[PDB]
RNA sequence: UAAACGAUGUCGACUUGGAGGUUGUGCCCUUGAGGCGUGGCUUCCGGAGCUAACGCGUUAAGUCGACCGCCUGGGGAGUACGGCCGCAAGGUUAAAACUCAAAUGAAUUGACGGGGGCCCGCACAAGCGGUGGAGCAUGUGGUUUAAUUCGAUGCAACGCGAAGAACCUUACCUGGUCUUGACAUCCACGGAAGUUUUCAGAGAUGAGAAUGUGCCUUCGGGAACCGUGAGACAGGUGCUGCAUGGCUGUCGUCAGCUCGUGUUGUGAAAUGUUGGGUUAAGUCCCGCAACGAGCGCAACCCUUAUCCUUUGUUGCCAGCGGUCCGGCCGGGAACUCAAAGGAGACUGCCAGUGAUAAACUGGAGGAAGGUGGGGAUGACGUCAAGUCAUCAUGGCCCUUACGACCAGGGCUACACACGUGCUACAAUGGCGCAUACAAAGAGAAGCGACCUCGCGAGAGCAAGCGGACCUCAUAAAGUGCGUCGUAGUCCGGAUUGGAGUCUGCAACUCGACUCCAUGAAGUCGGAAUCGCUAGUAAUCGUGGAUCAGAAUGCCACGGUGAAUACGU
């Protein structure tokens, strides 16, 4: 389906920042609707990070936000023949969302003092490589990766292909032929 | 948009009438098609087959057709001088001469289409199919075996023939 | 057999009505029953000529009713008795003092209703009902009108079962929400049971009804421009 | 739909003036808060027995102009399906479809 | 035996060719299974002619020839029966009673492939939240009684007809009570209706008191309300939705459908209305029998957004006065501000993408860019789809009633399951204290400042009101600080005791709101499953429709306001 590519929108600044990696990790972080909430706990967070080491406030936050992180993610497509996989590669946007989602349910359940605590300590502890989300973005990356060896349909789309013009080499498609 | 011909006399000559379905795709309309039959009086090759929403819009439609890309043919006498039987289509009509003593002899649609076609004295069994849509062709292929009268001797009748084109 | 809401989910939009008149609060109910009953009953009374659109309107102090017809002066009647007798019952049933005035609408020789009394008498008698409603649209198309859209049903033709046709042509757009355009519903018995015409007629996109106002009512006709605005 | 309903309606609202008129706040001024130290007596609770069908409670009123099961609108004195019905041939004032 | 065949008997003569496969042989640069010359079988392609269609076409299914084989509706039967051959099962030509109106060659379009391939909706995805689990709100069924009334059954029933349900309502059930009858006209009798007021009975209804005897007139007599009675006649959630009318839901925003007409085929019918690329689009580049035009869609349309523009109150206030510094008022017009003319933005530009191209995406100034934001907005029409119960209505039944006055009971029971929605399970939250800003709208039997009463809701009285004037209204979540650790808590607060309130003689089961004390279910719920692209989704309060009395919903508003849209 979509008769057309349709991208992402204008999205608002906060009245506590300018900042864009500030106002998408409040943006993320809202839950009842309610933003204005959300401003302290981004502030609050970063200034335990800052208190445990003072090089920076965000020395814990940028390497848990790349190490949680994903890069590429399988469908499972077949309309005949076999099971296959088709590997896609996806947009930061999406990377950086699945990353940013899983800090905060983890960190939510984490059950310490105040949510400033909470964050704090669960991007302490995925920055180390050592956290609750390392595991999700290990396993994930593991199956995209392998599945490029598969593609729909593989075994009539081998000779279809080369009939209505095309290679005659094993590559991954999109539901068609390879 | 086209040339057309006439008669100088009225044939309304409706044969069938059928309706169009798709039954799923846009469901079912109320849409008719209709089969109508145009002589002169001495014949015509004139069958038009047309469609439209209603009864009387399609046999008007239907009329149009059987006089364009059509042209009028003719016949002395109210018979045929040839005994040939007329094939067309698996519709299969026979002639054989006779006098004027008998007019027509048939039934139903069949009377009034060889009554325009000159052929209604000469009128011998059909068979085959002999269904409304294609049992009326009398006029069109029984009239393109034609035979029709030139001579003053019948043994000038095939030099006669000859000279007209030579 | 969807049948979109026709004509009522069309209005106010810059697209008149058969009413205007100003109303509110809790007694706009009490004003509306009894300007049904003025619409029922007042064209029940001038019903000796046939009519093409109907217009009761409530300004201050008043009640006056617009009525289009065929013809002018023809409901009006002669010397000036039968219609201070209208004037009569307008008043009587809205309970304010009465006015009518006579006048057309555009196109007054053809009406939505006037197809399907036409339409109706070949049923009506049980014969000759297959090529009516082609013939009504042909009329209709010759007396005016930019597009017609019929709709026939009943037990028609008097059958013993029922049937749906309809016939349409022209240009009758149907998400239109721009100019007035004429609509009846015929309800009506013989012999063997109910028949009814559901009958859409379409005039113009711009061509009747009301146009959209070209101006703000703030700035004109004001002879002075303050009150006082602190520039005295 | 079914004209017993609108049959009670139409004998009510004489039956509201004749037996409700004399007997509205009567109730408070013999037995409530107006009676206050004057009745509450006996001797006076016996005077409210003709008003029971009569009351407001009772005058539900449905659809004014045919009856109608439940589904009544108070502002055009009419209902859902009735009102749908008159706005198709234009018979309501001021009416608009929203949009805005 | 058989699908045991140039599917086409045998063999032959004649009828525009070209070329493929592959081969005698003349000729070639032997220039690639080739060409030309002249034969070959064997196959593609198509003309004269032929077919019902596929198809045939120089190897005929053409034009024919001689001479032989064979058929006479289907099923039952290539069997039986007869003659004959066969170790032996068998083979061989080839039939009827009986059954039956068909059986059978071909092809159109829908649907459909699980044959090949193409496309779309927030339908998924990319997520987010919700129902289903708790409890409550409310509808459905199950199950129950005098009866717990139906209509409807994924998408096309279940916050929907049937939006405010004590009786009324209202179908249901039972009890009183009458038949022109709640209601119209027409005749007959008793009471005027209206109002105040005691009482009997359940209330219907009636008696008595006190006020009034109006209305028109032959004061015959009747209308008005109520009782009484008779016809004509009124009335009928009366049946039948294959007897119907009006009306509407579906596919779907499918991306197509239809109206007039020509053409190709013997025609059914197609074509257009189908392909590629592009789209909200029959929009637009390319193009075949489609041509012209309408529908869906685009448009006019109301609305927003800045911004121009005018009014200047029941609206506003930069400076200025009265002054507690409040537009309340002297006064002012810079200003929002309300409702309206509208301006601005056109996929128009530039760049990428795209088949040149529509158009999509990016780019930029700006309040704002994706046909600016929002809404309007949905074709012909099959579906025997659903309503005779708004309403219309025949055939056709009751009319001491399938009407009608009056009271009481019930849908809302409770066993649970099921649709939908509400608010919780947390801490993005709750609590405590302190603290903030709305939009919109409803109020002429009404609500309503002050008033006195009130734990609060409210109460009766009333200035006032017409709602930008007055009041609902302390708007809440949110904000400030501190606090809380998965423990049913610092979340949730159902039940229940018990008090206070509303419309009304009358709140017990069936109704709604306030408030005091205690206190359970519920740890984000399985199968199942939907809505959503941005003022949306989520979440908190508000008002309104409805509305005798009252909301958890709906409907619309405003607070605080998100992830992403690769891909089919």
């Amino acid at each position: 389906p979509r008769r057309r590519v349709i991208g992402q929108r204008k999205i608002l600044p906060d009245p506590k920042f300018g900042s864009e990696l500030l106002a998408k990790f409040v943006n993320i972080l809202m839950v009842d609707g309610k933003k204005s909430t959300a401003e302290s706990i981004v502030y609050s967070a970063l200034e335990t990070l800052a208190q445990r080491s003072g090089k920076s406030e965000l020395e814990a936050f940028e390497v848990a936000l790349e190490n949680v992180r994903p890069t590429v993610e399988v469908k499972s497509r077949r309309v005949g023949g076999s099971t296959y996989q088709v590997p896609v590669e996806v947009r930061p946007v999406r990377r950086n969302a699945l990353a940013m989602r899983w800090i905060v349910e983890a960190a939510r359940k984490r059950g310490d003092k105040s949510m400033a605590l909470r964050l704090a300590n669960e991007l302490s502890d995925a920055a180390e490589n050592k956290g609750t989300a390392v595991k999700k973005r290990e396993d994930v990356h593991r199956m995209a990766e392998a599945n490029k060896a598969f593609a729909h349909y593989r075994w009539l789309s081998l000779r279809s292909f080369s009939h209505q013009a095309g290679a005659s080499s094993k590559q991954p498609a999109l539901g068609y032929l390879n | 948009a086209h040339i057309e011909k006439q008669a100088g006399e009225l044939q309304e000559k409706l044969i069938a009438v059928n309706r169009v379905s798709k039954t799923v795709k846009g469901g079912r309309i109320f849409s008719f098609t209709a089969l109508t039959v145009v002589g002169d009086g001495n014949g015509r090759v004139g069958f038009g087959y047309g469609k439209a929403r209603e009864v009387p819009a399609a046999i008007q439609k239907a009329m149009e057709k059987a006089r364009r890309n059509m042209i009028n043919v003719a016949l002395n006498n109210g018979t045929l001088q040839h005994p040939v039987k007329g094939v067309h289509t698996g519709s299969r009509v026979f002639m054989q001469p006779a006098s004027e003593g008998t007019g027509i002899i048939a039934g139903g649609a069949m009377r009034a289409v060889l009554e325009v076609a000159g052929v209604h004295n000469v009128l011998a069994k059909a068979y085959g199919s002999t269904n409304p849509i294609n049992v009326v062709r009398a006029t069109i292929d029984g009239l393109e075996n034609m035979n029709s009268p030139e001579m003053v001797a019948a043994k000038r009748g095939k030099s006669v023939e000859e000279i007209l084109g030579k | 057999g969807q049948k979109v809401h026709p004509n009522g989910i069309r209005l106010g939009i810059v697209k008149p009505w058969n009413s205007t008149w100003f109303a509110n609060t809790k007694e706009f109910a009490d004003n509306l029953d009894s300007d049904f009953k003025v619409r029922q009953y007042l064209t029940k009374e001038l019903a000796k000529a046939s009519v093409s659109r109907i217009v009761i309107e409530r300004p201050a102090k008043s009640i006056r009713v617009t009525i289009h017809t065929a013809r002018p002066g023809i409901v009006i009647g002669k010397k000036g008795e039968d219609v201070e007798k209208l004037r009569k019952v307008v008043a009587d049933i809205a309970g304010v003092p009465a006015q009518i005035n006579i006048a057309e609408v555009r196109k007054p020789e053809l009406d939505a209703k006037l197809v399907a009394d036409s339409i109706t008498s070949q049923l009506e008698r049980r014969v000759m009902f297959r090529r009516a409603m082609k013939r009504a649209v042909q009329n209709a198309m010759r007396l005016g009108a930019k597009g017609i859209k019929v709709e026939v049903s009943g037990r028609l033709g008097g059958a013993e079962i029922a049937r749906t046709e309809w016939y349409r042509e022209g240009r009758v757009p149907l998400h239109t929400l721009r100019a007035d355009i004429d609509y009846n519903t015929s309800e009506a018995h013989t012999t063997y049971g109910v028949i009814g015409v559901k009958v859409w007629i379409f005039k113009g996109e711009i061509l009747g009804g009301m146009a959209a106002v070209e101006q703000p009512e703030k700035p004109a006709a004001q002879p002075k421009k303050q009150q006082r605005k602190g520039r005295k | 739909a079914k004209q017993s309903m609108k049959a009670r309606e139409v004998k009510r609202v004489a039956l509201a003036d004749k037996y409700f008129a004399k007997r509205a706040e009567l109730k408070a001024i013999i037995s409530d808060v107006n009676a206050s130290d004057e009745d509450r007596w006996n001797a006076v609770l016996k005077l409210q027995t003709l008003p029971r069908d009569s009351s407001p409670s009772r005058q539900r009123n449905r659809c004014r102009q045919t009856g109608r099961p439940h589904g009544f609108l108070r502002k055009f004195g009419l209902s859902r399906i009735k009102v749908r019905e008159a706005a198709m041939r234009g018979e309501i004032p001021g009416l608009k479809k929203a949009s805005w």
